[PDB]
RNA sequence: UUGACCUCAAAUCAGGUAGGAGUACCCGCUGAACUUAAGCAUAUCAAUAAGCGGAGGAAAAGAAACCAACCGGGAUUGCCUUAGUAACGGCGAGUGAAGCGGCAAAAGCUCAAAUUUGAAAUCUGGUACCUUCGGUGCCCGAGUUGUAAUUUGGAGAGGG
RNA sequence: GUUCUUUGUAAAGUGCCUUCGAAGAGUCGAGUUGUUUGGGAAUGCAGCUCUAAGUGGGUGGUAAAUUCCAUCUAAAGCUAA
RNA sequence: UUGACAUUGUGAAGAGACAUAGUUUC
């Protein structure tokens, strides 16, 4: 009966998944964070919908 | 073990708790079954729905006579009226209940009406089994909607015969505070010979 | 009823065009009916009156309904059926040795 | 949790951080709240007056419900009317057409009057008011309307 | 029918009759063994009411339990222990007589079901009951589709377990307030209120 | 003398059933003290441990002698709440539930008491035969001190 | 899905008039004693004494007498999730 | 140990009440 699993608030998991979203644009943290993208069209990357 | 100024906690950890003490690991894994049984049961119980027609049904108390919420069955009466037997009735899906009693027409009403677009809103199938494959709409009360009744307009006009409502409050308040004595000082006054 | 239709009254509550019911039998679990009248009033006349009943009605002849109920009412369950069953005594002796 | 926790910089201090002289024992005062009138009761009087004895009348099998009654003031009172149709009311309001309330509905038992709404009509329906709540309602040129 | 007199008249158990029949009655319930079968019932309206029927496989067996408290069977009334349990002689059982009778007949003849008992009389050492059973083996019965619900094996011993009409009066289990400790049925409720509801996402 | 009936016995009578085990969980009985109270007797630990009986894949509860006091609700179980609240207690230490509301799941019913009385309409067993979890013919038995149909309070029955 | 026997001079459903309408006792209840409960002039349980009624009966969380009102129908029974 | 009540029923003389007819109580 340890606390295994956390009660995060509703609305920061949002602005942290925000947050987290408008980072993959913002070239230098990809190439901060591992990811060759050394040489990629543009960020973000958008591939046509036929993928 | 009384210190500083902290309040005064009654935690009731003094019987042998560690022994009875349920932890829902199983909260995920309950959930996935539910779900897993209930769409074995829509599967079996044919192209039927999953529950049965409630009635609407005023709540009690004073705090939730406000609202008007789903009910259990609906009454020996409403049945009737909307033109069926309940024995048929309880094959046809709908909830009976000859528990609950009829002493609100508006209430009444309601469910009989409610009674109809069900009649209406469905088909049954001949007995025969012959089976016309239909299509199951999972849920009645989902269909049948029970809403809450607007009871007043978004504007009128203001009609102020002047008389405090306060005070009709308070003077009510009185008048059945006094009602007792009251009545014994007619008791008394016709005891006078 | 017809209430007040303000929330502290002598009647109060919401206003409502009302309905009553059609009625329950099991709202009638007591009453009569002639086949129990017939079966209890038989039975009696076979069977009797029982200790306490007998010297309730001599009490009752030679000491009035007061001592009689206080008397009954400790033999019994209490004070409503104390009271009930004295009545069943004035009849009991209205009936026969009377009228 | 256990790495920024205290108990690991005591870690090679003999005692802890609780104490040479006076040690850290099983339960010296006693167990809770024991000797509340005794050797702890500088700490009751003070802290906690009233703590002991007893005061009121008992009820028995209370229900609360029963004395339901959420209390709302003029303070607000048109809040309780959703946002745009809102303004549409404060200008252009007097008899024949001001805007009604349920304050029942909203889920209110009285209103109190807690000072100052515009000089509007309104047509205000609650289950119990104030002397003055209904006074200043008046004012506007609104009246109450009582339910149940 | 006969049987709706019959009713009547056990209602009048002080009454000349009745009482004079209680005395021969039960004298010679005395001189039989404790626990001894009967032919006929001797109530056939109450038995009937209690779910009796006169085809084979139902038996009616009568038994004979003490009265009195439960003496607290320790030596010598030696407690060792604190003193508001120093109790040795006040003390009185939990279930009924009838329980107790029921229970040592459906002993007696496991293979049978207890169905219910009824009250036949007493003196002043002893209660009588008659107990009902069912053979849930004997076919008349399994094809009787009223009573075969007894045939199941969630029945076996009900009176034990205490769910005859006794052991449920005993038991407590009513609707209602006056029976909020006992409804659900004591312990099981009590450990319910007495377990620690904690959540994954805790509250 | 012959024939029953009641009650009671006996068979290595014909066919069956109970036991012991297990016991996490369940229905009961019985029943502590260590402990807390900074002492201790009530209280507390606890309607716990030990001991005893009885079931199942769940058990139990269950279609109201309910909750209420509303504009009323409507079998039972469980969860979230109610609430560490109303209440209990050397009113001390400690204790401590319910009604409502949301949800999960939902499902309803059976007798006793009734004259079939123009027909005991009911049933175990034995047996023969067959389409063998059973069916029919037939005999013995059961049963009127009442086996079926009918009715179960929401009703419902009998005449029209 | 099919296929065969039609169970029937059977069985059930509803509308108006009429007469009725049976409903569980050493139980309910009462006193006492012990127990237990949050239940407080007493929550359930049990033992002994007392022991009902049929417009009755139980409940309505402060004892009683009186008058009402409200609500269900005990003392037998089965049942899935 | 002692009293009340329950088991506990049947006669007879004597006491006790409607207050010197016999249902009730020792
Ligand atoms: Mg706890
Ligand atoms: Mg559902
Ligand atoms: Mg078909
Ligand atoms: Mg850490
Ligand atoms: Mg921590
Ligand atoms: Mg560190
Ligand atoms: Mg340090
Ligand atoms: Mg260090
Ligand atoms: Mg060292
Ligand atoms: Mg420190
Ligand atoms: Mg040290
Ligand atoms: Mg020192
Ligand atoms: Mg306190
Ligand atoms: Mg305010
Ligand atoms: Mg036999
Ligand atoms: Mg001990
Ligand atoms: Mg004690
Ligand atoms: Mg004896
Ligand atoms: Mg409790
Ligand atoms: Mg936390
Ligand atoms: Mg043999
Ligand atoms: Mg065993
Ligand atoms: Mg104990
Ligand atoms: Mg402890
Ligand atoms: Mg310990
Ligand atoms: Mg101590
Ligand atoms: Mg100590
Ligand atoms: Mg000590
Ligand atoms: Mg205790
Ligand atoms: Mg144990
Ligand atoms: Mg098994
Ligand atoms: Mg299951
Ligand atoms: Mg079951
Ligand atoms: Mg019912
Ligand atoms: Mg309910
Ligand atoms: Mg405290
Ligand atoms: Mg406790
Ligand atoms: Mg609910
Ligand atoms: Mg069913
Ligand atoms: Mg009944
Ligand atoms: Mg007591
Ligand atoms: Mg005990
Ligand atoms: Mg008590
Ligand atoms: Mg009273
Ligand atoms: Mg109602
Ligand atoms: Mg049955
Ligand atoms: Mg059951
Ligand atoms: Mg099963
Ligand atoms: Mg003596």
């Amino acid at each position: 009966w340890r606390k295994w699993n956390v009660k995060v608030n509703h609305n920061e998991k949002r602005y942290a998944t925000a947050s987290a979203i408008a980072a993959t644009a913002v070239a230098s943290l990809v190439l901060a964070r591992g990811h060759r993208v050394e040489k990629i069209p543009e960020i973000p990357l958008v591939v046509s919908t036929d993928l | 073990a009384i210190s500083k100024n902290l309040p005064i906690l009654k935690n009731h950890f003094r019987k042998h708790w560690q022994e009875r003490v349920k932890v829902h690991f199983d909260q995920a894994g309950k959930k996935v079954s539910r779900r897993n049984a209930r769409a074995t049961r829509a599967a079996k119980i044919a192209p039927r729905p999953l529950d049965l027609l409630r009635p609407v049904v005023r709540a009690p108390t004073v705090k939730y006579n406000r609202k008007v919420r789903a009910g259990r069955g609906f009454t020996l009466a409403e049945v009737k009226a909307a033109g069926l037997t309940a024995a048929y009735a309880r094959t046809i899906g709908i909830a009976v209940d000859h528990r609950r009693q009829n002493r609100n027409q508006e209430i009444f009403d309601a469910n009989v009406q409610r009674l109809k677009e069900y009649q209406s809103k469905i088909i049954v199938f001949p007995r025969n089994g012959k089976a016309p494959e239909a299509e199951q709409v999972l849920s009645a009360a989902a269909t049948f909607p029970i809403a809450q009744p607007a009871t007043d307009v978004e504007a009128r006009a203001v009609q102020d015969n002047g008389e405090s409502a306060f005070r009709t409050l308070r003077l009510a308040r009185s008048e059945k505070k006094f009602r007792g004595i009251r009545e014994k000082r007619a008791r008394e006054k016709a005891e006078a010979e | 009823t017809v209430k007040t239709g303000i929330a502290i009254g002598l009647n109060k509550g919401k206003k409502v065009t009302s309905m009553t019911p059609a009625p329950k039998i099991s709202y009638k679990k007591g009453a009569a009916s002639n086949r129990t009248k017939f079966v209890r009033s038989l039975v009696r006349e076979i069977a009797g009156l029982s200790p306490y009943e007998r010297r309730l009605i001599d009490l009752i002849r030679n000491s009035g309904e007061k001592r009689a109920r206080k008397v009954a009412k400790k033999r019994l369950g209490s004070f409503t059926r104390a009271k009930a069953k004295v009545e069943e005594m004035n009849n009991i002796i209205a009936a026969s040795r009377r009228h | 949790p256990s790495r920024f926790t205290k108990t690991r910089k005591h870690r090679g201090h003999v005692s802890a951080g609780k104490g040479r002289i006076g040690k850290h024992r099983k339960h010296p005062g006693g167990r809770g709240m024991a000797g509340g009138q005794h050797h702890h009761r500088i700490n009751m009087d003070k802290y906690h007056p009233g703590y002991f004895g007893k005061v009121g009348m008992r009820y028995f099998h209370k229900q609360q419900a029963h004395f339901w009654k959420p209390v709302l003031n003029l303070d607000k009172l048109w809040t309780l009317i959703p946002e745009d149709k809102r303004d549409q009311y404060l200008k252009s309001a007097s008899k024949e057409t001001a805007p009604v309330i349920d304050t029942l509905a909203a889920g209110y038992g009285k209103i109190l009057g807690k000072g100052r709404i515009p000089n509007v009509p309104v047509i205000v329906k609650a289950r119990f008011v104030s002397k003055l709540a209904e006074e200043k309602i008046r004012a506007a040129g609104g009246v109450v309307e009582l339910i149940a | 029918g006969a049987y709706k007199y019959l009713e009547e008249l056990q209602r009048k158990k002080q009454s000349d009759v009745l009482r004079f029949l209680q005395r021969v009655r039960v004298w010679e319930y005395r001189q039989k063994n404790v626990i001894h079968r009967a032919a006929r019932p001797t109530r056939p309206d109450k038995a009937r009411r209690l779910g009796y029927k006169a085809k084979q496989g139902f038996v009616i067996y009568r038994v004979r339990v003490r009265r009195g408290n439960r003496k607290r069977p320790v030596p010598k009334g030696a407690t060792y222990g604190k003193p508001t349990n120093q109790g040795v002689n006040e003390l009185k059982y939990q279930r009924s007589l009838r329980a107790t009778a029921e229970e040592r007949v459906g002993r007696r003849a496991a293979n049978l079901r207890v169905l219910n008992s009824y009250w036949v009389n007493q003196d002043s050492t002893y209660k009588y009951f008659e107990v009902i059973l069912v053979d849930p083996q004997h076919k008349a019965i399994r094809r009787d589709a009223r009573y075969n619900w007894i045939c199941d094996p969630v029945h076996k011993h009900r009176e034990a377990r205490g769910l005859t009409a006794t052991g449920k009066k005993s038991r407590g289990i009513n609707k209602g307030h006056k029976f909020n400790n006992t409804k659900a049925g004591r312990r099981k409720t009590w450990k319910r209120q007495n377990t620690l509801s904690l959540w994954r996402y805790r509250k």
